[PDB]
């Protein structure tokens, strides 16, 4: 077990066992039954892995935007910029997004139920590559860099993934009361820290004391 | 004191503290953001 | 609009009802002096009344021929015509609170019955335990489906019958 | 075997006399249980230590105001200093609430579990940040070795409490003889020293 | 007539408390007991307690009339504004002609003096208009207790205990229906409270808004 | 021994009983040929206030 | 009209519950495992077992009639007033006042009971005197049952 989210005396009951990114953080005891703890673990990954690849489109691009290299729009209004384009792809995108994910995800849903269960003649000829080593960590998807014996580079995958999940929650909240992008919000806290915060300007609290 | 805390743990007393909380919370929730009907 | 109802902003009876309810206070305000406390009390009520009417109009409510706001319940029409906060969203707010009361009381009942003299624990509560469960019930839906999918929610024909 | 608040009264059974500033004073039978007693001695000391730290701040300013320096009354000081400050209210509060939640929480879990914060998690500090006693830490909060002797540590605990009880009574004084006179504490002192017989609480126009 | 009857109910309970022809041994059963049994054709409300429970309704009925007498008489024949030419009573002196008929007590007292209470919405007397209704609710609510019996209720709770048992959420303190004696007491209490509170609203609103 | 063991819990099968499909401790068992020997004690009271009753061999079965 | 329909549903569902219970629990209850041996209509099983007054299926039908009359009352009170406003031409009377209970007591009951109550006045008598007499006659018979 890795260090404790409280340094002091918060005894966990079922997290002493091995697992990735185990810091003993389960007050509500939602991981008591092991069968559904096994399910929530994969949820942290798909949310972790998806959130990180999403945060780059908000982050890697807006940094280049504030510097002035590109004139792309902000994420809070990128959706209304696509469909008015002459060469556009109007909303058959919601449904095709579901028809495409529905094929992959149920293949992932039936793996957690029956691990390594991809029949011999079910797919054309690549039935062997689709078998996975463990749940959440398949083999033939990564081309290099998964043959070490100390496999816990996974801890980087989680600490980076949990962090990004905070980012989008902050992007969405910052972009609902500040009215500006995430990086524009950063340039202000650096230029005038004490004035631009969640307390006084960002109306997250009813503070009206003009005296 | 062990018996006093036990008296305070009876049903009539714990319910009195509950009522002051729920009623105090609702009245305070009507005093500020006055008379709500539609939720934004 | 829908169901032959006008919005409250465009209605005449809605504004008629505002001019009426303010006229009662203005007549009542004439009796007292300007700087007195009864004057301050009525002016505040006037300020609240003016705020109640404009906020209900701003919220896209629907007022009928009588001039009073009406609510819509079908989520389809509510979402289509932007009237979801009225009924459809109040339903989820209450269910989360109602479930929280159930998941808490159910756990206090089960845990006290695992010990000696559970009858005393009902009339003389274990307040440290009750507060512990009351602050652990924020994610009550997760535990329910966890307990349903597991099968430890329901009892199985170990209950008393009558015939 | 020791002095008491009212001579001749039988002291309570739970107040043995080991605690600092123990005079057998608990008619309400509070701190009769070990766990509550373990909580109150830590509550008394913080209410003390904040009183000393605060009351000294009032005397320093009220003396500097009487001498000529630009210091305001301890009352209505947060109102006139915020009018002309670059830090808005709200950014100053949750800089205090957020920073104290760290300390105030670590102090809590040393109470519920002694020696727990010395695991070395916080920046690799182990020998410090583990409590010597309940409300009396050391190592880092005692840079000078003024606590590695039980003979001189037991009486210092008696002075920390005696100058403290006195201190948080004084803060109640400032509240009271401000509401009556609406003047600084030091000004009320020089008046009593000037005409002791005439200017007392009886002649303030209040409390009668 | 209302006083001689109220004495009959109480005095009968006193003398026949210790023994009667129907039940020669009541003293061993005690002061308050619901019934000896379905035998002798029926022995329900034979105790002295149940005589008091009956005397309350009569006593309440007798006292209510002694109040209507004071209100209509003093409004019509006594109270009023004095002018240059005599006195103008509140109800024009209608006690002499209308009171002889029961319909007069329904028309000229109830259907008339209830105008100030009904029309109290939107004024300072609005609380009396609410209590006027609230008092009717508690009065009727008592009828569930007086008319029914603890048998129907105890069986209903069993079918409710099944559901509370099915979900493993049941009280260790078993639920039991209100006792026969309590049921009767609960009735007369909610009965008198609703019967008395109505007048308390029907009077003060009538008289504060003078006439 | 004729019947269940002392101190053993058993489940009732009288349809008439307040304790039907419910569990109780065996207080004692008589081996003299009585029709209803098995004495059982429950924590929950019945409607009258009695918490014990003599049951038979066929009317009781193993727990749960 | 929304609230009136919902109030009706409450009356219909509860009335069925009072009856359905007296039927299914007619054969036996935990309080009385053998009701079938006694009959449909009996007094009670005695003051024992905490009290058994009004258990029989007859006593369930007995209690449902009170609710039945209450349910049909609402159904019928809603028909009359909604039609009076139509016949009088002022439909706005029902729409604005039927949303709160004092409207039912003020505008329907107390108001429309003016010509009736004056059936026999101390000055004279109209043709509605027979109805005011019957009006009270009902008020009295209802009280004698109490
Ligand atoms: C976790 C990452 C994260 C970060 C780095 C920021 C950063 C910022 N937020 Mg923000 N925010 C976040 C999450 C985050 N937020 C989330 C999850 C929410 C929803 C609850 C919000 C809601 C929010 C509002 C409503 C507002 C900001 C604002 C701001 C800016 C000013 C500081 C402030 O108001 O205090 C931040 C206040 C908070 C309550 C969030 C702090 C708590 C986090 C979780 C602690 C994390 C620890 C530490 C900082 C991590 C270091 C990461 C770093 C090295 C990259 C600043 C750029 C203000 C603005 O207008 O921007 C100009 C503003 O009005 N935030
Ligand atoms: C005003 C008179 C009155 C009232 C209010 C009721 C109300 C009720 N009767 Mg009922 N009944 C009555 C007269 C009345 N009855 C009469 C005269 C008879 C014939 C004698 C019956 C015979 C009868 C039978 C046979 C049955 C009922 C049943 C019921 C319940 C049905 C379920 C329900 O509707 O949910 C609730 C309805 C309400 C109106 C809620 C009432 C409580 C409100 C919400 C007040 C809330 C409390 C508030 C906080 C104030 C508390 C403060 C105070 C404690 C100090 C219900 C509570 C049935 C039942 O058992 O239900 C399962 C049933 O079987 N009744
Ligand atoms: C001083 C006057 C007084 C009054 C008015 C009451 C009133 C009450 N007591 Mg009581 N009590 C008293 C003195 C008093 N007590 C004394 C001197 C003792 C000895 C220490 C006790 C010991 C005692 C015990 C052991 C119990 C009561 C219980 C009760 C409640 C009966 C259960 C019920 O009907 O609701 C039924 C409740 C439900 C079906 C669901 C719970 C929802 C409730 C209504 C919410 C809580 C209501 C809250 C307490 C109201 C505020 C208090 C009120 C009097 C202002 C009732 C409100 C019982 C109880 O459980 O209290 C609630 C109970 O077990 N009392
Ligand atoms: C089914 C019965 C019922 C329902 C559905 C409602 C619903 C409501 N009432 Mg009402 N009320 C009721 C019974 C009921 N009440 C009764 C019986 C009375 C008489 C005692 C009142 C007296 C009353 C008054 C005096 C007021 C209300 C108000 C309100 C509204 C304020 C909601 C709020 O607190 O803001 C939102 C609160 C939250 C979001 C926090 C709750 C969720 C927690 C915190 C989680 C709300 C829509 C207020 C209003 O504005 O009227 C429209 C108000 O002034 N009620
Ligand atoms: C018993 C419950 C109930 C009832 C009576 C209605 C009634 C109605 N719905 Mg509705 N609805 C409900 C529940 C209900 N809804 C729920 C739970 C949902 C999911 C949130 C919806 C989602 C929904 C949508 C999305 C739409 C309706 C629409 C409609 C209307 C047209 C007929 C219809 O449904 O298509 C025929 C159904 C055949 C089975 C009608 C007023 C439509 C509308 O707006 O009408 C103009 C519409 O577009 N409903
Ligand atoms: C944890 C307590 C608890 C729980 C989980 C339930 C759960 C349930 N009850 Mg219920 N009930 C309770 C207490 C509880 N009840 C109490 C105290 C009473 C006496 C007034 C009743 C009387 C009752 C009746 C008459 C009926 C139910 C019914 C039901 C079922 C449908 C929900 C409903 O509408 O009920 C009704 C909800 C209430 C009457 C409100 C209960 C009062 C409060 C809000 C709940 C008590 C919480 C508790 C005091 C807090 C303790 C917490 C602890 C940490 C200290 C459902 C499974 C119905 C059913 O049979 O299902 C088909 C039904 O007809 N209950
Ligand atoms: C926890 C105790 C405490 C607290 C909350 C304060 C609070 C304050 N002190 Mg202060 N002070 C304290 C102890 C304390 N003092 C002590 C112990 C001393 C030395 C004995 C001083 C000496 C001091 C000086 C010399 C001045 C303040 C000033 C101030 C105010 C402005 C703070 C600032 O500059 O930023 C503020 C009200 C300043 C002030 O009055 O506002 C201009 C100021 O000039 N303090
Ligand atoms: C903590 C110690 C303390 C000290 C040193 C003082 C000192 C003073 N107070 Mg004061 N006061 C205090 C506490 C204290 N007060 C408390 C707790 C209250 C609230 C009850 C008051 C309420 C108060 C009012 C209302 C007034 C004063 C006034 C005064 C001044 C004139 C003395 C007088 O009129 O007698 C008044 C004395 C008292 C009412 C007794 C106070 C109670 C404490 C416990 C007294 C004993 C303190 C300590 C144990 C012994 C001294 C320690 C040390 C000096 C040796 C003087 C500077 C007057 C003033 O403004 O001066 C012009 C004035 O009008 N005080
Ligand atoms: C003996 C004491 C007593 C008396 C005398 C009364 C008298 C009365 N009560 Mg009652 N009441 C009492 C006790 C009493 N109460 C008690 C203890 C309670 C419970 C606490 C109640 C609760 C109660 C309620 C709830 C009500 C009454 C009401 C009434 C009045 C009935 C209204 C009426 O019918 O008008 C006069 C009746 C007539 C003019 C018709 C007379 C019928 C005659 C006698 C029969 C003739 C039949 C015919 C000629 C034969 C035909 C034969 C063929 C050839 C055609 C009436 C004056 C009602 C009321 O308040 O009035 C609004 C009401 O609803 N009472
Ligand atoms: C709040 C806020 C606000 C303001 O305004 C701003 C700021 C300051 C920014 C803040 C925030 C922060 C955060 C939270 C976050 C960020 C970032 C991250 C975490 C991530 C990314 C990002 C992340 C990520 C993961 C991305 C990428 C990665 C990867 C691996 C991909 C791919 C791959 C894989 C799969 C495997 C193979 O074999 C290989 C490859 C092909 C190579
Ligand atoms: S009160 Fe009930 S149980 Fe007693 S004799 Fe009468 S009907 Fe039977």
């Amino acid at each position: 077990d890795r260090p404790l989210w409280y340094p002091g005396a918060t005894p966990p009951a079922h997290l002493d066992g091995s697992m990735l990114g185990d810091y003993g953080f389960d007050p509500l005891r939602l991981g008591t039954n092991p069968d559904r703890m096994k399910w929530f673990r994969e949820a942290e990954l798909t949310n972790g892995r998806w959130a990180m690849a999403a945060v780059v489109g908000i982050l890697f691009t807006d940094v280049f935007t504030s510097i002035g290299l590109v004139g792309l729009p902000k994420w809070w209004e990128a959706g209304a910029q696509t469909y008015p384009i002459d060469n556009q792809t109007l909303r058959t995108l919601a449904i095709i997004e579901f028809l495409l994910f529905g094929w992959v995800e149920t293949k992932r849903l039936y793996d957690l139920r029956n691990p390594g269960s991809q029949g011999d003649g079910s797919f054309l000829g690549i039935t062997d590559g689709l078998k996975g080593t463990e749940n959440g960590y398949p083999g033939g998807i990564f081309d290099p860099l998964g043959y070490s014996k100390t496999s816990p580079e996974k801890l980087d995958e989680l600490q980076n993934g949990r962090l990004a999940m905070l980012a989008f929650l902050g992007f969405a909240s910052t972009a609902a009361v500040n009215g500006q992008g995430p990086i524009e919000s950063l340039q202000t806290h650096l230029a005038d820290p004490f004035h631009v915060t969640f307390a006084t300007n960002g109306v997250s609290i009813p503070h009206f004391t003009e005296f | 004191m062990k018996d006093f805390t036990t008296y305070l743990s009876t049903a009539p007393v714990v319910g009195l503290g509950w009522a002051i909380f729920t009623s105090g919370l609702l009245i305070e929730i009507n005093r500020f953001f006055p008379d709500p009907l539609v939720f934004s | 609009d829908i169901a032959g109802l006008t919005p409250c902003s465009e209605s005449k009876a809605y504004n008629k009802l505002e001019r009426k309810e303010l006229k009662v206070l203005d007549k009542r305000l004439k009796q007292y002096e300007p700087g007195s406390a009864p004057y301050l009390a009525l002016q505040a009520t006037k300020e609240r009344t003016e705020n109640r009417f404009k906020t209900y109009a701003k919220q896209g409510l629907l007022c009928g021929n009588d001039g009073l706001p009406h609510l819509i319940s079908d989520p389809g029409l509510a979402l289509r015509f932007n009237h979801a906060g009225e009924v459809f969203i109040p339903t989820f707010g209450f269910l989360y609170v109602a479930g929280y009361i159930g998941h808490v009381g159910r756990q206090y009942i089960i845990l006290s019955k695992e010990d000696a003299k559970p009858t005393d624990k009902e009339i003389i509560l274990d307040v440290p335990l009750a507060l512990k469960l009351a602050f652990q019930g924020w994610a009550w839906p997760l535990a329910s489906i966890q307990e349903l999918r597991n099968g430890s929610l329901l009892e199985k024909d170990e209950n008393i019958t009558v015939s | 075997d020791r002095p008491l608040w009212s001579p001749g009264s039988e002291p309570p059974a739970w107040l043995d006399g080991s605690l600092a500033g123990d005079y057998g004073f608990d008619p309400l039978h509070l701190s009769e249980e070990p766990e509550m007693r373990k909580w109150m001695v830590q509550a008394e000391l913080v209410h003390c230590r904040w009183a000393m730290l605060g009351v000294a701040g009032i005397l320093f300013t009220s003396i500097g105001a009487k001498a000529g320096g630009n210091f305001p009354d301890w009352y209505d000081a947060g109102k006139e200093l915020q009018k002309n400050s670059d830090i808005p209210l709200g950014s100053l509060i949750f800089t205090e609430l957020l920073l104290f939640g760290w300390v105030e929480t670590k102090r809590l879990y040393d109470l519920r579990n002694p020696g727990s914060q010395g695991d070395g998690s916080f920046l690799g500090i182990t020998d410090g940040l583990k409590g010597k006693e309940n409300g009396y830490p050391g190592g880092l909060f005692d840079p000078m070795g003024m606590s590695k002797n039980e003979a001189s540590f037991k009486e210092a605990k008696q002075k920390e409490v005696k100058n403290g009880r006195l201190a948080m009574l004084a803060f109640v004084g400032f509240i009271a003889q401000h509401h009556a006179t609406h003047k600084s504490p030091i000004d009320n002192l020089l008046d009593h020293v000037a005409d002791p017989f005439h200017v007392t609480f009886a002649t303030n126009g209040v409390s009668i | 007539f209302t006083i001689h009857v109220t004495v009959l109910i109480l005095l009968k309970g006193v003398l026949f408390a210790r023994s009667s022809r129907l039940i020669p041994d009541k003293a061993n059963l005690g002061f308050r007991f619901p019934c000896d049994g379905p035998g002798r054709g029926g022995t329900c409300q034979v105790s002295a307690w149940d005589h008091v429970f009956l005397g309350l309704f009569w006593m309440y009925n007798s006292l209510s009339i002694v109040i209507f007498h004071f209100s209509w008489k003093m409004q019509s024949d006594v109270w009023g504004t004095v002018t240059d030419s005599g006195v103008s009573h509140i109800t024009g002196g209608n006690f002499a002609q209308s009171a002889n008929t029961i319909n007069g007590w329904l028309r000229d007292f109830l259907w008339a003096q209830s105008s100030q209470v009904i029309q109290s919405y939107g004024s300072a007397l609005s609380a009396y208009g609410l209590m006027f209704l609230g008092a009717h609710f508690v009065w009727a609510f008592s009828l569930m207790f007086l008319f029914s019996g603890r048998g129907y209720w105890q069986e209903l709770i069993e079918s409710i205990v099944w559901a509370h048992n099915k979900l493993r959420v049941a009280p260790s303190i078993q639920p039991r229906a209100l006792s026969i004696t309590q049921g009767r007491a609960v009735g007369v209490a909610h009965y008198l409270l609703g019967g008395i509170a109505t007048t308390w609203s029907f009077f003060l609103a009538r008289i504060i808004a003078v006439g | 021994e004729i019947g269940p063991k002392r101190g053993s819990l058993v489940k009732v099968l009288r349809p008439e009983s307040y304790w039907y499909n419910q569990v109780g401790k065996v207080v004692s068992v008589d081996q003299s040929g009585i029709r209803y020997p098995v004495v059982v004690r429950f924590e929950n009271q019945n409607y009258a206030g009695v918490s014990t009753n003599n049951y038979a061999l066929d009317e009781i079965e193993e727990v749960k | 009209d929304f609230l009136v329909h919902h109030a009706i549903a409450l009356g219909l569902h509860t009335t069925t519950l009072i009856l359905v219970k007296g039927a299914l629990d007619a054969r036996g209850s935990k309080l009385m495992p053998d009701k079938k041996d006694f009959g449909y209509s009996f007094p009670c099983d005695g003051p024992g077992r905490g009290g058994t007054c009004d258990i029989s299926a007859y006593d369930a039908f007995y209690l449902a009639v009170f609710w039945m009359l209450n349910t049909i009352g609402w159904v019928t009170f809603y028909w009359h007033w909604k039609h009076l406003t139509l016949w009088q031409g002022n439909v706005s009377q029902f729409d604005e006042s039927s949303t709160y209970l004092m409207g039912w007591l003020r505008d329907y009951l107390w108001l429309n009971s003016s010509q009736l109550i004056n059936g026999y006045n101390p000055f004279g008598m109209n043709s509605l005197s027979v109805w005011a007499w019957t009006f009270l006659f009902g008020h009295l018979v209802y009280a004698t049952g109490f």
